[PDB]
């Protein structure tokens, strides 16, 4: 099978977009926002 | 499975089936399925259409038709995919391939196969054509 | 309603939709409510389990990921499968197989 | 994560290491006086 | 085992003519003839195989009468490989074909014994000449061929 | 509360050996016919 | 150069989803880049993202 797999340039446009989003879970899952953690308990709770 | 067929030919089959829909419910009988199936190009004998009802009453629906069409195209697709997938392996495409060339190209098909596996694979067998590779891997 | 679902030309081309909408999840509770009963005498509303369990089997034979997604409920399915036996066409045991 | 934030390397001096165990002691101090712990 | 399994095989074309309703016997030819076509172990001191040899040919008599293009290959490969095991004493089996095999030399049933006949000559190009009528039958077929 | 702690830790798993064999042949395959290869990849949920 | 054929393997081998991973990895990555794209389409991501 692996020898008969299809090139990328024959895929329909609609299908070649869903694979992009599912595969592009490589810029959110690794990026870190931090932010809400130390500023959370600071503005909330304390000084409330 | 029913995942070996692209969407366009599924659409073509749906159009062919709907064009001769009985009353919109998709219930058709044995005589008419041969007519609708010979309408879009494929014209085989009467034996296969005799066994189709045997695999699945006089009540034929679209899912059963799609499944039987799918698995009568899939065997041909699988039997033919073993010849086109080899075209990239040889430069000219005829079948002759040097044994030295595969030492650095047959380890990078994306299967994460390192040198040891291909050592054992090619050692267990000059230039080798495609049919010997068929016997080599299909076993 | 289910009979019109299996003719729309779209529940054959994009299986990834139907796991995202997850109608297989919703239809599953439909079966458990009617079959929920003390004993075999609680077989009220037959002819609908057979009419719906047929749809589940064909869903399971469209893609490998479709097979996995419904497989995880195997323990759930067998819990309420080997009681209501005696009808034809289909039974929850068949889709379990 | 609001507490354990501060929870091949030179030796740590005496004065600095109390700052961590005092900051940690205070960071969770607000989080046990204010109900919490008994939940 | 063939003195009990062939008893059912004896009813091969016992219905393959008129209509034959329940063709469930053909379903038994998907797990019995396939098992027999997997043993090249053959000896002598018997002639019951001769009754079984024609029986397979009797089952292959139907060129389309309830055979299925896929299920027909099982019975076709059941005898095509059953030749390379006999003690070169295939007597009446050749006479069963004779000129009947030569007859209908324009049908699809030709390749049924055409390639099978070539397997006999390609395994006896230095022997199998210790006969008489068969030697005459060969020329009788050769001239009519 | 002590009912929970006592019951909970009795459901903890140990190093099973039968489940190990199930990995050792499942890892033999490398990719589906054509579906994004083995999506689970590691699929560590088994031994522990 | 012969071995260049070994380098060009994603382009015909591997399933289509695998190709996307290779060509998209370096785009929104940091520092190290392998098998990169032209440095003209790798700027809108650093603006869009």
């Amino acid at each position: 099978a692996c020898f008969r797999m299809t090139p990328l340039y024959n895929l329909p446009t609609h299908r070649a977009c869903n694979m992009f989003l599912e595969s592009y879970k490589a810029a959110w899952i690794l990026t870190e926002d931090h932010s809400f953690e130390d500023r959370m308990i600071d503005d909330l709770s304390k000084a409330g | 499975m029913a995942d070996q067929l692209t969407e366009e030919q599924i659409a073509e089959f749906k159009e062919a089936f709907s064009l001769f829909d009985k009353d919109g419910d998709g219930t058709i009988t044995t005589k008419a399925l041969g007519t609708v199936m010979r309408s879009l190009g494929q014209n085989p004998t009467e034996a296969e259409l005799q066994d189709m009802i045997n695999e699945v009453n006089g009540t034929i629906d679209f899912p059963a038709f799609l499944t039987m069409m799918a698995r009568k195209m899939k065997d041909t697709d699988s039997e033919e995919e073993i010849r086109e997938a080899f075209r990239v392996f040889d430069k000219d495409g005829n079948g002759y391939i040097s044994a030295a060339a595969l030492r650095h190209v047959m380890t990078n098909l994306g299967e994460k196969l390192t040198d040891e596996e291909v050592d054992e694979m090619i050692r267990e067998a000059g230039q080798v054509n495609y049919e010997a590779f068929v016997q080599m891997m299909t076993a | 309603s289910i009979g019109n679902i299996m003719n729309n030309k779209v529940f054959y081309q994009h299986p990834n939709l139907m796991r995202a909408l997850g109608m297989h999840e919703t239809v599953m509770e439909v079966m458990v409510n009617v079959l929920g009963g003390g004993e075999t005498k609680e077989i009220r509303f037959p002819k609908m389990v057979t009419s719906c369990c047929r749809f589940l089997c064909y869903f399971c034979r469209i893609s490998r990921q479709n097979q996995r997604s419904m497989f995880d409920h195997l323990s759930y399915l067998l819990e309420n499968s080997g009681i209501g036996l005696g009808m034809q066409g289909s039974t929850p045991l068949d889709v379990a197989a | 994560k609001s507490c354990h934030l501060e929870e091949e390397e030179v030796e740590v001096s005496f004065e600095e290491k109390e700052m961590e165990k005092q900051r940690l002691l205070y960071q969770q101090s607000r989080l046990h006086t204010r109900g919490a712990a008994e939940m | 085992h063939v003195l009990d399994v062939g008893f059912l095989p004896d009813m091969r074309a016992a219905a393959s003519l008129d209509t034959a309703t329940f063709s469930t016997t053909e379903m038994a030819l998907a797990l019995n003839r396939y098992l027999c076509l997997a043993v090249l172990p053959l000896i002598t001191k018997c002639a019951p195989l001769f009754a079984g040899t024609e029986h397979r040919a009797i089952m292959v008599d139907s060129m389309l009468h309830t055979v299925y293009r896929l299920s027909r290959g099982r019975s076709l490969t059941k005898a095509q490989r059953d030749v390379i095991e006999d003690c070169l004493m295939a007597l009446c089996r050749y006479i069963r074909p004779s000129m009947l095999q030569h007859l209908l030399r324009r049908l699809v049933f030709d390749v049924p014994i055409l390639n099978e006949f070539a397997k006999m000559p390609l395994k006896l190009l230095t022997n199998h000449y210790e006969r008489c009528w068969k030697y005459y039958c060969l020329p009788t077929g050769w001239a009519n061929f | 509360f002590f009912q929970s702690i006592q019951a909970l830790m009795q459901t903890c798993s140990v190093l099973d050996l039968n489940a190990f064999e199930r990995q050792n042949k499942a890892e033999g395959l490398g990719m589906v016919n054509e579906d994004g290869t083995v999506i689970n990849r590691q699929n560590g949920e088994k031994v522990m | 150069s012969a071995a260049e054929t070994a380098r060009r393997t994603r382009e015909f081998r591997s399933p289509p989803q695998e190709q996307i991973n290779m060509l998209l990895h370096f785009k929104d990555e940091a520092d190290e880049e392998d098998c990169p794209l032209p440095e003209d389409i790798r700027q809108d991501l650093q603006d869009f993202h």
